[PDB]
């Protein structure tokens, strides 16, 4: 309810979120994927 | 005193003799080797088997003033056993809830 | 249904025991299969959150499998049969292969 | 996936923004929770305009 | 001295103490409570008689007509037990009641009975308790566990200091009725007395007093004393009572008689007070400025105006003193309040109390009880006089009233089951006492404050609920009453009553499937004191206070047995000798010791009677006279033991077992185990699975003969006699002439119960242990049950163990079973499953049970006869078709390439769908029984008719034997009258027994009884004809089945599971452990004679767990099996029975002042050889629990055989052939086989069936369901870097409903890729949030 | 289909609870529309708007405002906020910790011949867990023409499926697991050894990590399907790579 | 006496 009124926006950038939403944890072997993705955005 | 006596009789009481009269080294008591290796059990549990066991406390925590003077090689009579049961169940009810 | 239940209550207070679904045919005016259907009209749906024991507090809804799915071996075998029929129909003539891919 | 709606005949207060411990409809109106519920239960009127 | 059926194998007994009280029938809790319930009570006590007397007579709303109880009956069951289990029905008894309706006269309140009307009416059924205390509810034998809740009454509790930070211990008296609203006073830290009702908001506790129309004057009267003050010629001299100055400081110079007793500021010493008592110092002049701190009792009103000078409960201000002296009052009385021994609490509560008048109290109670409703006088007063005083909606039934009176220290112990003014006012006076300091709070954990609801009481409560639910309708219907248009059956339903009692019995927290996979488990499940269930605390509410073994559990509840885990001590289990008091409180036997003698008059003491006396210890030396032998003996007075004088003990304990449950007195050497391992051992021993050859406990405790007999499994003779026929499926006892009744054919028939599935799928069996033509006696076993051996409870089997590390195949707790234990088939059990092939009715059509299944080769249907069901006897494997069932299918579809394939190969697609029943994967078995239930009106197939023909031959055979036996007794009585004057020895018994009838005798009833014989004989003929016809009806009639189910079939399989790695085993002392390798016989360590060792336990398990029992019991089992080897060696040479007799007599006399005394001198040579051939395997030794065999006697016994004293043998190593240094223990530990069988554990899921709402896999192994990969494993992968493993772990393997099929395709294409996607359960999450008012979407970029 | 009325076998339907809560909201809604069509007295439409506020309320979150409208059995209905909340909502139950394919469990036992990069894993569990791999291998080596033929081949358990299992097993880690998975070493990937029996033999130096007695403690063997996850189970999670506690 | 209750039946 608080995020709802406050219109809050979740940019994932965590381990719990990327486990919820079914994709690579940005921790071990997934860290490369996520850094390469951050450079693949805003190149 | 009972614990220290059982340990002084338990750890070195092997007396031997090499080309002569008598020497004494660390013992080969099976239960003692199992307690001295570090395999199972400490000196506490050995204490309870040989020496008198503990001063069992009531569920208050108010320690009783007559220890369970008998060990598990002799028999705990009905009173001593019923007093052991208090702490037995307190330990089980903790380690369930920890 | 209220007529069936009321006559069954009467038949149970009277006949001693619980009446059988043919005797309701005789106390009512039913072909005795209409009463079988009327009894078969299902009761309330068991709420799919009924607690069932057990094994870390699991409700019934954990136990109702999915039936409209198709098990992946049949999906694999449909793919395999697709590939087989393609490679087969390639063996025929082109016009006959087209008439059979169209028929 | 297809959702559907229901056209409520009368409006109806979304409970989360009315009963969450700091009441959002409450502190938005700067109005205590008790008076808002007295209005919502059709107990007491409320002024507007 | 011994039974002839006891001389088969008489067990040595190292019991030094004499038995004084036989172990009572271990199933008296269940049986005796229910026999209380369903039984004629010619008085208003317990029963259905109590329930009907309570609710009835139902009388209308002054409508000149009422309905009244008369008497009731329990008809016999439509189905006896076995038919009931086979058929699925509950095993019940119709409850016929004889209600009687009467209409009164017309317009005469004293109206005579106008119209009476009598007719018995069916109201519900009630499940009958079997012979054993197990009901049969839906063909599953159940047990209603007991219940241990708080006794009704008043309980003064502390809540000490934890409520508030000041540490000031509050107090509260709670009143718990057996039915109705609670009532709860208490103190808040300001010491204001607050009242709570049903645990709602509190109130000033004088609010209820005012609601009881007590004006402020007499409230102050009740709760306080009086300090009088006379205006005696100047400023209020004081009438002093001496003891009132107690604990105080005299802040004024209190003199008397021109004698200043006390100086100012001087605390009145006891000298002062006794001096004042001596001098009788009554009225003493006081400065009036001291009466500024008092409080007036009454209200003071002047005579002149009659106005209120000062209200009641008003602290005296000296201006009020002037204003009252001016009017001329003599007495100015106040209250007597000290800080210590007379507190001012009702006064302060009156201060905070807002109410004044009874209407205010009633309305205030009403508003707190019904907030929102405008309070009305009649509504408020009805609510109040219905909270605590209506005989209907409140009750402290006689247990409540007894505990209530005993707590308030009343003198009578019987009263009215509703509160009164006296009861509440005494609760407040006792709470105020216990606040001031005199008195002690109560503790809930005290088994005099903790009742037991059995089965009878709870079923009675549910039936009482049913009766109120029907009385509402009865009154509703006599409101609009007629006179002759309604009998007493149109008024009364049953489905309310029946629904209530049936939904208790079949669905309660306390009504569970019997844990029948053992005799010990059944008999320790019937005896279970559960603290859970309705009307009692839960797993989460409690709470370590009730979990803990309180010192009044001695002999009432077991210390060491309790189902460990989440509910420890919530499921305590009743001890050996504990009974239930008249009122439900637990009590135990104790021997009354007189002045010096230990009288053997056992004398039951409840939990609060025990705390007064001083009771001896069970193992107290007393010798030859009944006197003690020591000059001071251990006892226990009040939760504490201590040495006490010889002439100060009052009771001695009955036996040295009376503290443990029955589960924990089967453990040998319990006194040597830590309490913890005995908990685990007592708790595993009832999971031991009945094996294939019940052996015997080679080292026991004598509690096991009774655990087997007093259970139900063994078949005990009712009347002694001599056996006549012993099949493996019946025994037939030719009863003796003396025990036989006057006239009836006395022969008993025992239908043994052959292989029939239990609850836990094991196999409950019964074998005969008798021989043809062998004497029996009453109370004697005839048939071993499952896990019994000649009447001793044999749970597992004993086998030669050895405590040595064996190369790590017994590493942690693992066990290294040798191949001769799997090879002797000695742990091979028999498990019996029940498959079912329900044949339902679908809108497309009926499902048939055809053997013409589509898409299966002839070799699959070779086990199926023409009707579809498999042949009885045919060993199936996992996957066979047990019942071909085919369901109508319609119009599926055809994808492209499938129309192509079908057209290419000229096949016509099938019309009907295979839905057969097939044996579950992995399982073997031999189908021991099939049963077909055909709904009434569906044409029975071939096999249903074959099965009916079989069952009908069998029923007719059994009933025919019945008729033979009964006609026997008829002609017995006949010959009895003819032989008793008029007998013919040979002139009548040559010719057949049918010409027996037609003969006469001179004028007598012998002249007569011509009609006696003929009537009896043709009566039995006709009556048995109708009996057999009724049996042919119950066989042939169409069974009753659920709606829309044509016919049910129940293929019964009987798998024989051997022993293998994984099957958990466990001895009795809590040493458990999973088999980890099955060595060949050669590899086993072998002793010097070459005898291999059957099991190699681990040395390193004993010092750390501290169950030394397993070692002493290994040693004594070795001694016993040594005597077994010696006697076998005497029976191979077969020298003489003189040597055998003397040897076994030596081995029985051994001991040190044992009580077992056998003289084999009186044993006939026909009997000593039998005794020896039973003892060839090894002399069974007993060891009563806290009384066992001491170590010196164990060595002495081991010296009796030629075994070694240490018990430690030189074992060789069967592989390398070279001795293990430092000798090893070898003995026979008696080892159980817990049913954590590994082939009920292994499971694996490649791809299966998926959940419905969230497309993930299913539960465990019954739905063929994947494991749970919960949060903790997710963190354990995040802790590595496995972000690829974790991704396929929660996307492809689990949930991503497209990616998972496309993963299976890749995995078969030799390509290990994946496609991640969005799990379906997250997307369910979005639609569920988004179906709130919230909007949660995915920003796309 | 997220609030289904699926018919469980027996002619009995097994609805959800949201069907009840929506059915009630829509009934009170339609009734209020009627009570405004009849131009009703004020107290009745006020009562109906209160009942509708309660119904929409007990739908969006039940037990929050006043007492919970009880389900049919006797119980509070599980309204939507109870779908999401708690230990058993979607968030913790179905979304963080999923059930899993390719996984099983059976009793563990000792097996000391093992090297500590391997776990004795039974033939029957291994042939059950590795069926996609076996089917692909059989139709690759041509011993089974179609996928269905390979299926019946491994169901009949011929002599070639055990060779094919010994070959698609060879260098392929599996992930043993024990129930309370306290620290990150209670999931370690081993290399299977195909072993008769039905107990997962676990190496004896590994019990200190897993914290395992051998008196009944079961273990779960999951599988790394893909190629990257086999590499992470071999490099990262193997049993010879964490022989030092990360604490 | 308006508030103090969350029951619709009483209201
Ligand atoms: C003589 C006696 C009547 C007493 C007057 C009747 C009563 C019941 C009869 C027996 C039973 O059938 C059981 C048994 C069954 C065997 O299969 C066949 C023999 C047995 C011994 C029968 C023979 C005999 O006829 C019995 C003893
Ligand atoms: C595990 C549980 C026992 C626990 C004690 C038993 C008791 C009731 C059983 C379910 C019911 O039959 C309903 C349902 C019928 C479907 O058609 C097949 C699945 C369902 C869910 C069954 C599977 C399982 O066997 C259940 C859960
Ligand atoms: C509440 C009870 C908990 C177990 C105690 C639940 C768990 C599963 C429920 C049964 C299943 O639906 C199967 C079966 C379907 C029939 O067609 C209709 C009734 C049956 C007998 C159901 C009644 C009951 O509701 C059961 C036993
Ligand atoms: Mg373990």
């Amino acid at each position: 309810t608080e995020a709802a009124v406050a219109g809050k926006r979740d940019e994932l950038r965590g381990l719990k979120e990327n486990v919820i939403v079914g994709r690579l944890i940005p921790a071990g072997t997934g860290y490369a994927y996520h850094q390469d993705r951050m450079r693949r955005r805003a190149a | 005193r009972v614990s220290k006596a059982m340990m002084d009789n338990l750890q070195t009481e092997t007396v031997i003799n090499r080309d002569g009269q008598e020497e004494k080294q660390v013992s080969f008591n099976s239960i003692y080797m199992m307690a001295d290796s570090g395999a199972r059990g400490s000196a506490a549990q050995i204490r309870q088997l040989a020496g008198m066991r503990g001063l069992m406390a009531k569920p208050d925590g108010s320690i009783i003033e007559t220890p369970i003077t008998a060990n598990f090689r002799e028999g705990l009579n009905v009173l001593q056993y019923f007093i052991s049961t208090h702490g037995a169940r307190k330990g089980l009810a903790d380690t369930a809830l920890k | 249904i209220n007529k069936l239940n009321r006559i069954s209550r009467q038949m149970l207070q009277e006949m001693g025991r619980e009446p059988t679904p043919e005797e309701l045919a005789e106390r009512m005016l039913m072909p005795e299969d209409k009463i079988r259907k009327v009894l078969k009209i299902a009761k309330e749906p068991i709420s799919m959150e009924t607690p069932i024991g057990d094994d870390e507090d699991s409700h019934l809804g954990d136990f109702i499998e999915d039936t409209t799915l198709e098990l992946p071996l049949d999906s694999a075998t449909t793919e395999s049969l697709r590939a087989a029929t393609h490679d087969v129909l390639a063996g025929l003539t082109a016009r006959e292969a087209k008439v059979l891919r169209m028929r | 996936e297809r959702m559907g709606h229901i056209e409520l005949a009368s409006p109806t207060a979304h409970i989360w923004f009315l009963k969450s411990l700091p009441s959002r409809i409450g502190l938005l109106l700067d109005m205590p929770l008790r008076d808002i519920e007295r209005v919502l239960y059709f107990e007491s009127y409320v002024v507007i305009e | 001295v011994y039974s002839y059926t006891e001389k088969k194998r008489i067990r040595k007994d190292f019991g030094k103490r004499p038995q004084v009280l036989d172990v009572p029938y271990l199933l008296s809790i269940q049986l005796d409570s229910f026999q209380k319930f369903i039984e004629q009570d010619p008085e208003g006590q317990y029963g259905l008689e109590a329930a009907f007397r309570s609710v009835f007579p139902i009388q209308s709303y002054s409508g000149n007509s009422e309905l009244q109880y008369v008497s009731y009956r329990l008809g016999e069951p439509v189905f006896d037990v076995q038919e009931c289990q086979i058929r699925g029905v509950t095993y019940s008894a119709p409850l016929r009641v004889k209600l009687r309706l009467v209409i009164y006269e017309r317009e005469a309140p004293e109206g005579t009975v106008k119209d009476i009307k009598e007719q018995e009416v069916y109201m519900g059924e009630i499940p009958l308790m079997t012979d054993n205390g197990t009901f049969v509810i839906n063909g599953t034998e159940r047990v209603i566990v007991s219940q241990l809740h708080r006794s009704p009454g008043v309980f003064f509790d502390s809540d000490k200091g934890k409520t508030h930070s000041s540490g000031k211990v509050l107090y509260n008296a709670r009143i718990i009725p057996y039915r109705g609203s609670w009532l709860d006073f208490e103190f808040d830290p300001k010491d204001n007395l607050f009242v709570r009702i049903d645990r709602r908001r509190k109130l000033p506790a004088t609010i209820i007093l005012r609601a009881l129309n007590y004006t402020t004057e007499q409230i102050l009267d009740l709760f306080f004393e009086k300090v009088i003050f006379e205006i005696r010629d100047n400023k209020l001299q004081m009438e002093l009572v001496p003891e009132r100055l107690r604990g105080e400081t005299a802040s004024f110079d209190i003199e008397a008689n021109g004698k200043v007793y006390v100086e100012k500021g001087r605390r009145i010493t006891a000298r002062h007070i006794r001096q004042l008592e001596k001098d009788d110092v009554k009225l003493i002049e006081v400065p009036v400025e001291y009466i500024a701190g008092k409080v007036v009792a009454k209200d003071y009103i002047d005579e002149s105006t009659g106005e209120l000078i000062c209200a009641a409960n008003m602290e005296l201000s000296l201006d009020l003193l002037a204003k009252l002296s001016q009017s001329g009052h003599k007495r100015i009385e106040t209250l007597f309040t000290n800080d210590l021994d007379h507190g001012p609490y009702i006064s302060e509560t009156l201060r905070v109390d807002p109410t004044n008048d009874r209407l205010s109290a009633l309305v205030e109670i009403y508003r707190m009880m019904r907030p929102g409703e405008p309070p009305t006088r009649e509504a408020a007063e009805s609510l109040f006089e219905n909270l605590f005083f209506s005989e209907d909606r409140y009750d402290l039934s006689a247990v409540g009233r007894m505990k209530f009176n005993r707590s308030l220290l009343r003198e009578e112990i019987e009263g009215s089951g509703i509160l009164s003014k006296d009861d509440i006012i005494d609760v407040m006076k006792k709470l105020i006492d216990i606040r001031n300091g005199k008195g002690e709070v109560d503790d809930i954990d005290h088994l005099g404050n903790r009742r037991i609801r059995s089965v009878g009481e709870m079923a009675e409560n549910q039936f009482r609920v049913g009766l109120v639910r029907v009385e509402r309708a009865v009154k509703e219907r006599l409101s609009l009453g007629d006179l002759d248009t309604l009998m007493p059956q149109d008024m009364i339903n049953a489905k309310p009553i029946s629904a209530a009692v049936k939904e208790f019995f079949g669905s309660s927290q306390l009504s569970q499937f019997m844990d029948q996979n053992n005799p010990l488990s059944e008999i320790t499940h019937k005896r279970r004191i559960s603290a859970l269930g309705p009307g009692g605390l839960t797993r989460e509410r409690a709470g370590f206070e009730v979990r803990d073994v309180h010192p009044t559990h001695y002999g009432r509840v077991c210390p060491i047995e309790t189902p460990e885990g989440p509910n420890i001590g919530l499921i305590n289990s009743l001890s050996v000798y504990a009974q239930t008091n008249e009122y439900g409180f637990l009590e135990t036997p104790y021997r009354k010791v007189t002045d010096g003698v230990v009288t053997d008059e056992i004398h039951y003491l409840s939990a609060i009677e025990e705390g007064n006396y001083v009771i001896a210890q069970a193992n107290s030396n007393l010798d030859e006279e009944g006197h003690f032998v020591e000059d001071l003996v251990t006892c226990r007075s009040k939760g504490e033991s201590s040495l006490f004088s010889r002439d100060q003990v009052d009771y001695m304990d009955v036996s040295t077992q009376q503290v443990v449950s029955v589960g924990a007195s089967l453990i040998p050497f319990l006194e040597h185990d830590d309490a913890n391992r005995a908990l685990m051992g007592a708790n595993m021993q009832r999971q031991a699975v009945p094996t294939l050859r019940a052996d015997k406990p080679l080292v026991g405790t004598g509690m096991e003969r009774a655990v087997a007999v007093d259970s139900g499994v063994t078949a005990v003779a009712k009347r002694g006699g001599v056996v006549q026929y012993v099949d493996a499926s019946r025994i037939v006892i030719k009863v003796n002439e003396d025990e036989m009744y006057p006239g009836e054919a006395g022969i008993d028939i025992y239908n043994l119960t052959k292989y029939t599935r239990s609850n836990q799928n094991t196999c409950i069996n019964q074998m005969p242990c008798v021989s043809l033509g062998e004497p029996v006696e009453r109370g004697d076993v005839l048939a071993d049950g499952p896990s019994t051996d000649l009447g001793e409870l044999a749970l597992g089997q004993n086998m030669r163990v050895a405590f040595m590390p064996w190369n790590g195949y017994n590493f942690e707790d693992s066990i290294l079973v040798s191949e001769r234990v799997v090879q002797e088939d000695r742990f091979t059990t028999i498990h019996i499953q029940e498959l079912a092939c329900v044949s339902r009715d679908t809108k497309l059509g009926p499902e048939e049970i055809t053997a013409d299944i589509p898409n299966v080769g002839e070799a699959a249907l070779s086990k199926l006869d023409e009707s579809g069901i498999v042949y009885i006897g045919a060993e199936v494997t996992g996957g066979d078709i047990l019942v071909g069932k085919v369901t109508p299918k319609g119009e599926t579809q055809l994808t492209p390439e499938e129309k192509l394939l079908r057209a290419i190969f000229g096949e016509k697609a099938s019309d009907v769908k295979d839905s057969s029943l097939r044996v579950p994967n992995g399982v073997s078995g031999t189908v021991i029984d099939v049963q077909v239930f055909t709904r009434d009106g569906v044409e029975k197939d071939k096999r249903a008719l074959e099965i009916e023909e079989m069952q009908l031959k069998q029923a007719k055979k059994d009933l025919s034997e019945e008729l033979q036996i009964l006609e026997a007794g008829l002609f017995s009585r006949i010959r009895a009258v003819l032989v008793a004057g008029g007998v013919e020895a040979e002139k009548l018994d040559k010719l057949p027994r049918d010409r027996w009838l037609e003969l006469g005798l001179t004028d007598e009833e012998k002249q007569n009884q011509l009609e006696q014989l003929a009537e009896q004989y043709d009566e039995l003929k006709h009556e048995f004809e109708k009996k057999l016809e009724a049996k042919r009806r119950k066989i042939t009639q169409g069974d009753d089945l659920a709606p829309g189910v044509l016919k049910i079939v129940k293929v019964y399989l009987a798998v024989k599971r051997r022993i293998q790695p994984g099957d958990k085993m466990a001895g009795r002392h809590g040493n458990k452990g999973v088999i980890s390798k099955i060595n060949p016989i050669e590899d086993m360590p072998y002793d010097e004679n070459g005898t291999p060792v059957d099991i190699v336990l681990n040395p390193l398990g004993v010092p750390s767990r501290m169950n030394i029992g397993q070692i002493l019991e290994t040693h004594l089992g070795m001694a016993a099996k040594g005597i077994g080897d010696k006697i076998n060696a005497m029976l191979k040479q077969q020298q003489e029975v003189a040597k055998l007799r003397e040897f076994i007599q030596r081995a029985y006399d051994l001991g040190a002042d044992v009580r077992q005394k056998v003289d084999l001198s009186t044993f006939s040579d026909e009997e000593v050889m039998r005794l020896a051939e039973n003892l060839r395997k090894g002399m069974p030794i007993a060891t009563p629990v806290f009384d066992g065999a001491k170590e010196a006697e164990i060595k002495e016994l081991l010296k009796l055989g030629d075994l070694p004293t240490s018990g430690q043998i030189r074992l060789y190593d069967g592989r390398t052939g070279e001795q293990f240094e430092r000798p090893v223990t070898v003995g026979y530990m008696y080892m159980l086989k817990l049913n954590h069988l590994v082939d009920d554990k292994m499971h694996a899921r490649s791809t299966g069936s998926y959940s419905l709402v969230t497309q993930q896999p299913l539960g465990g192994k019954a739905q063929f369901g994947g494991q749970r990969f919960g949060e903790m494993e997710v963190w354990a992968l995040e802790a590595y870097g496995a972000a690829y493993t974790l991704q396929e772990m929660l996307t492809v393997k689990s949930d991503d409903v497209n990616g998972r099929t496309k993963m299976y395709k890749n995995i078969v294409d030799g390509n290990h890729q994946m496609e991640p996607g969005m799990p379906e359960s997250f997307n369910v999450l979005l639609k569920e949030i988004r179906s709130l008012g919230i909007n949660i979407e995915l920003e796309d970029e | 289909d997220l609030r289904p009325l699926v018919p469980l076998d027996g002619g009995r339907f097994a609805t959800s609870d949201l069907n009840d809560l929506y059915r009630r909201v829509i009934n009170r809604n339609n009734r209020l529309k009627r009570l405004l069509d009849l131009a009703a007295p004020d107290i009745i439409v006020r009562n109906e708007k209160r009942m509708l506020q309660e119904a929409v309320d007990a739908l969006l979150d039940n037990g929050r405002r006043g007492r919970a409208i009880t389900g049919s059995n006797k119980r509070p209905l599980k309204s939507l906020a109870d779908m999401i909340k708690g230990k058993q909502g979607r968030f913790r139950q179905n979304l963080l910790g999923k059930r899993v394919d390719y996984s099983g469990r059976s009793v563990i036992t000792v097996g000391p011949y093992l090297r500590l990069h391997q776990c004795g894993l039974p033939k029957k569990m291994a042939l059950e867990l590795f069926k996609p791999f076996i089917y692909g291998k059989l139709e690759l080596r041509g011993l089974a023409t179609t996928i269905k033929a390979a299926k019946k081949m491994v169901e009949r358990e011929e002599a070639v499926v055990w060779d094919i299992l010994d070959e698609v097993i060879r260098e392929h880690p599996v992930l043993l697991n024990r129930a309370p998975t306290l620290h990150r070493l209670g999931i370690q990937a081993f290399e299977p050894v195909l072993i008769e029996g039905k107990a997962i033999q676990l190496h004896p130096l590994v019990c200190a990590a897993y914290n395992a007695d051998f008196d009944g403690d079961q273990m779960a063997v999951h599988v790394p399907l893909t190629l990257e996850a086999q590499l992470e189970a071999r490099a990262l999670m193997m049993s010879t790579n964490n022989i030092l506690s990360p604490a | 006496e308006i508030g103090r209750t969350t029951d619709p039946v009483r209201m």
